[PDB]
């Protein structure tokens, strides 16, 4: 990949597993007689991942993005292989399964996904600020969720009916199809743009989606895919 | 550090506890309905009364 | 009237019923025969790939 | 056209338009139409009869009181069956269904509960250090 | 390898120890070699029948897929690894089994059981017991994949077909892990983590990353691999158990707090996984077990109202008397595996709103029953389900309503 | 009753019929089997009587 | 023993402690200077275990029939002196010490104590029957005590007033006194064969002990030997 | 305040009875199924109040006698000191003492 950084494209290496080369590298460590650190780990664990991700990086040339896969041994985030993971990264989405079997496809937990480039000055005004909003109405729906499976949504006032209402049309809304690989759920291609991921939340958390219902918003486009939806339906 | 062992088994009936104050939580939900419909049909007797 | 209906009704389904017995009947006879002669045919040819295979 | 509240302490039976009702009172038994003066009655146990437009069905009553106003009548009854039914007296089925409704549903409720505590009691004093 | 290792019990060497004469063959086959590689290989698409309901209808095997079963003590690994043996009589497959580091009596039961059933007319019986040299644990269960690859490779003559599929099971690769292991300690190599050597990944991959899926250019044979793990306390996170669970396509969890609860074959849907998925499964059962997989999955969700489930509302009462039926339903006994239209129609009544009437103690017995009365009065229908078990749209109107009337047959002359 | 009684009857009808079609079909899949079974271990018998007399 | 195995005997072992042997066998290993496995232990566990365990085999010829005593430690199974035994036993009998102290000596627990053996088409199917109904009974008695601690039995009772008594009638008849145990005791022992025991339970499962209080079954013999019991205090 | 800090629960001696006199063992062996009675069903003591009468009874028979097990430092009791207290815990003649003087 670095033969086309160093001729000024963007490359976007991918990692199918960086702790599987975390393990290659114990596992040399091991077979070459060095003493084990940590949970039997390598000694060289941290300058072994240096070696690799710190040729990640953007020269004034080209840059290489990436994007690592990471297995967590029993969960546990203080391992030290995703401790040395966590170090060099710059952006985490976390999938959760529970997401998955609700049938959603980029099961990605907006409440566990964090980049340490959400900030004003650098992705836009707007971008963080429609994102911490987003944000905070999920975090509402999450703390609404027990007492609304438990209850019911009647006992909830207002400012959190609709709130929670949002909630689940921006989650709803997050799937996408992904139908450039194979062709299920196939539909014209979109290809979001940023500019507009942030029009589309903004319009929805400035209202403007309340009258779609919450089964629209699946494997649709930029929010006026959800109107046109809308429209050919019923109108 | 306890043991593994321990804080495994510390862990299994802390999760244990909590379905069980869970499943609570959800059949004093029904029954704080049940009792507040009983209450709204004794109500109308107790108003003509 | 209601009581001439009922038992004409009555004589209707029950001749239906037994049209649709000896129908099930007549139905179930040929499928007992067809497993039959399928079954004796697989265990023929069954017989014969022992055969071959035995030589 | 007046509307019969004929309402228990638990729950309410019946409200709806009756054109002629009769009442076993203290002091005679008294039928009531739909312009009668207001009144106010102890009702003994008797059998009262709801005969809106010739209904005629018997309503057995061990007493209680009625409230007769010009325009509607109510009964604060305090325990009431209904006489005809299917069956004699008290149908089986109505047994049947309260046999399981604070019999059988209480003692499960009881005993889901009950377990459910101790259970939790067991799991809790063994766990030690939180 | 060949047509002459079938129905014998062999040392990892592939010297007899069944005392039935000399082994006859012809050619030789090396222990270790390659993985057939990137181009060989062909997407996983025949399914394998294991029998169990459970496995077949949530976590399904396919020819060519890895699917660990990972266990502890006494949950039932070895006998899922042989009811799926057994249920390949007229499938098409030739099963392995390699028992590392097990008793002589345990394989001397295990070869019993085949045998008593017909299995062994197409089953290989490797054995490297726990008395034999940690070196022949070591190579016991390459001498099987060794065989099982001359099967995906070439093929043997069973029941006068050509058959170029081999399911093998390595009835204990903790054991094979505690073996090598023993090897490399006494070579004086230096150890790992839980004193394994560095190579011990790379010991279970080589043996796993030879079950493949080869194209039609390369013979189109599959090696299908059923390696068995033994936790200890359930600790997943062990060193042996991450490494096959990593290398493996799948995993079947088995737990003794649902052995011990009931539960048949104790699997565990929640954290089970085969990444392959509804690929390796039948269109009928793929077009079945998906409300199954869903309502169980809600059920789950539901599972600390079960006791409770009295003193709830309508619905969610419903959805635990639903999952509890359908736990009931996969339930399964030893040795009895059932076909694929047998599987198909038990779920396919389960799934609608027919096992609602029949109360769930006697939710086993009533398949037991319905099997047998499409067993006796009702042929046609099976034949017809398995007829058309790979149409797109599987439940067509001809079989759907065959289907319906032999339920409501059932049903209607049935009393629970 | 006579409304009653004639969908009784005809339900009755029918489920003694379906029942009958089952008891033949049985028999006739009990005594397809046991043929079958002859036939295969006569099969198997003689495929080893020839593996003798090749032998 | 394989000198009485090979003359056509059934001959039996007993080997006291397991996990002696295990802890002899990781001594040895590491004065030997052997590298250490797992947690300090030998590398040669396992094949030491098959060494001693695969001479203890049902011959043509003969039979060695064995009993081995394995203490765990606290409550660890996941110990290697029994994990390493787990792979060559046919029955495990788990003794408890909440039994042995409600004075049961043979302090076996029913639950937790399994047998390949047990199974219909070895042990007959009265045999079955009753050993599978017995673990149903104790295994419900055992929530329903829990259920009696605090909610009185004569409170409520939907035929658990009955099944708690046959569970207790038999949890206690489970207690054996031993011909050994006359120095602990003073009660001569008894011995029962294999038919009267499963007799004398399926006597007892269904009526027949009802009557019977829960002191005529606490060391006893067959059902005989309860009811000579009673009729001897009923005198 | 259990100053000897006997865990009787998981205390073992292997010899047992032929270890102690034939009036220990005579007064001993109620004690030690009552104390085991009590460890079992203590789970029920901390803020489980009602009960029944035979649980509530059991609890504070076992709370006696753990009481009753107390000792001071350097202040050892003579076997038949013991055994007298025993036979007085035993047979119910502390049942209505109070829990906080059973020592004294
Ligand atoms: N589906 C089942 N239904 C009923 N009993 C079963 C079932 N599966 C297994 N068993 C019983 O449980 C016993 C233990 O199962 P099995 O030997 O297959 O387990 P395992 O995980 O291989 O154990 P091991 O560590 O002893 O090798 C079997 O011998 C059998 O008696
Ligand atoms: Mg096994």
């Amino acid at each position: 990949a670095e033969y086309f950084r160093d001729e000024g494209r963007d490359i976007l290496l991918f990692i199918d597993n960086i702790f599987r080369f975390v393990q290659a590298g114990s596992e040399v460590s091991s077979l070459l007689g060095r003493m084990p650190s940590q949970v039997g780990y390598q000694p060289t664990l941290g300058t072994e991942m240096g070696e690799l991700q710190e040729r990640i990086t953007s020269t004034k040339r080209g840059s290489i993005t990436s994007m690592q896969a990471v297995y967590v041994p029993a969960d546990d985030y203080t391992d030290p292989a995703p401790a040395t993971v966590f170090s060099h990264l710059d952006a985490t989405i976390s999938l959760e399964r529970s997401i998955a079997e609700r049938a959603i496809f980029p099961a990605v937990d907006p409440l566990a996904s964090t980049s340490r480039i959400l900030d004003p000055n650098i992705v836009g005004e707007e971008h963080y600020r429609v994102a911490q909003e987003v944000k905070r109405v999920l975090q509402r729906y999450k703390d609404l969720k027990d007492i609304i499976a438990i209850l019911g949504m009647e006992e909830l006032s207002d400012e959190d009916k609709l709130t929670v209402q949002r909630a689940r049309k921006i989650e709803l809304f997050f799937s996408q199809p992904f139908t450039v690989a194979q062709q299920f759920t196939g539909r014209p291609g979109k290809y979001v743009p940023v500019k507009k991921t942030v029009e589309s939340f903004a319009r929805l958390l400035n209202g403007e989606g309340d009258h779609i219902p919450e089964s629209f918003f699946y494997m649709q486009g930029d929010f006026d895919d959800v109107l046109a939806a809308y429209e050919a339906s019923q109108k | 550090m306890p043991s593994s062992r321990e804080i495994k088994r510390r862990i299994r009936s802390v999760k244990n506890v909590a379905q069980i104050t869970r499943a609570m939580e959800m059949v004093s939900a029904s029954k704080m309905r049940r009792a507040q419909r009983n209450v709204l049909a004794t109500r109308p007797y107790a108003d003509r009364m | 009237e209601q009581l001439a209906n009922a038992r004409r009704d009555y004589e209707a389904e029950i001749a239906r019923a037994r049209q649709e017995a000896a129908k099930i009947v007549a139905q179930a006879q040929e499928r007992a025969k067809q497993q039959e002669a399928e079954i004796i045919a697989q265990a023929r040819r069954e017989a014969e790939r022992l055969k071959e295979e035995a030589r | 056209p007046i509307h019969l509240e004929i309402v228990t302490a638990e729950r309410v039976i019946l409200s709806d338009d009756v054109d002629m009702i009769s009442a076993p009172t203290k002091d005679g038994r008294v039928g009531i139409l739909p312009r009668h003066a207001p009144l106010m009655t102890i009702l003994e146990p008797g059998e009262l009869d709801i005969i809106k437009n010739g209904e005629r069905t018997p309503f057995a009553v061990s007493g209680g009181f009625m409230e007769v106003l010009p325009h509607r009548v109510t009964i604060l009854a305090d325990t009431v069956e209904r006489a005809d039914e299917i069956d004699e007296a008290r149908a089986e089925q109505a047994r049947a269904e309260a046999e399981a409704r604070r019999r059988e549903a209480q003692s499960e409720r009881d005993m889901a509960l009950a377990e459910a505590k101790l259970r939790k009691e067991m799991v809790r004093l063994r766990v030690a250090q939180l | 390898v060949g047509q002459g290792l079938l129905g014998r019990v062999v040392n990892p060497l592939g010297q007899p120890i069944d005392g039935k004469g000399p082994i006859v063959y012809e050619k030789t086959r090396p222990i270790e070699r390659i993985a057939p590689g990137v181009i060989t290989r062909k997407s996983v698409d025949t399914p394998v029948q294991t029998g169990i309901i459970a496995i077949d209808a949530l976590i399904p095997i396919g020819r060519g897929q890895r699917e660990l079963i990972i266990g502890d003590r006494q949950t039932g690994k070895t006998a899922v690894a042989i009811d799926t043996i057994l249920n390949q009589k007229g499938q098409g497959m030739v099963c392995i089994y390699v028992a590392i580091g097990q008793r002589r009596a345990q394989v001397a039961q295990v070869v019993g059981t085949l045998e008593r059933f017909g299995a062994m007319e197409y089953t290989i019986v490797v054995s490297a017991t726990a008395s034999e040299s940690a070196a022949l644990q070591y190579i016991a269960p390459y001498a099987g994949c060794a065989m099982g690859e001359e099967i995906m490779e070439n093929g043997v003559m069973l029941n006068g077909q050509l058959v170029k599929d081999a399911l093998i099971v390595y009835d204990d690769l903790s054991k094979h892990a505690v073996a090598y292991r023993q090897v490399s300690l006494l070579l004086r190599r230096p150890p790992g983590r839980e004193a394994y050597p560095g190579d011990v990944f790379y010991l279970h991959s080589r043996l796993l990353e030879r079950a493949a899926r080869l194209n039609e250019e390369y013979g189109g044979g599959s090696l299908t691999a059923l390696p068995v793990i033994e936790t200890q306390a359930n600790d997943v996170s062990a060193y042996i158990p991450t490494n096959v669970i990593s290398i493996t396509d799948g995993q079947i969890y088995l737990e003794s707090d649902l052995f011990n609860a009931g539960q048949r074959p104790a699997l565990n849907v929640g954290i089970s996984v085969s990444r392959v998925g509804g690929a390796a499964q039948t269109r009928a059962m793929r077009a079945v077990a998906g409300k199954l997989k869903g309502e169980l999955a809600q059920f789950r969700d539901l599972a600390a109202f079960a006791q409770f489930a009295s003193d709830l509302d309508a619905t969610t009462k419903a959805q635990i008397e639903r999952g509890q039926r359908l736990q009931e339903l996969l339930k399964q006994p030893q040795y009895q595996p059932l076909p694929v239209e047998d599987q198909v129609a038990v779920l396919y009544a389960a799934t609608n709103n027919y096992l609602d009437d029949v109360p769930v103690p006697l939710i086993t017995k009533w398949r037991d029953d319905f099997l047998a009365f499409l067993r006796t009065a009702h042929p046609e229908v099976r034949k017809l389900i398995y007829d058309n078990r790979l149409d797109r749209k599987f439940p067509t109107p001809e079989v759907k309503e065959a289907l319906e009337a032999a339920i409501k047959e059932f049903k209607a002359t049935s009393n629970y």
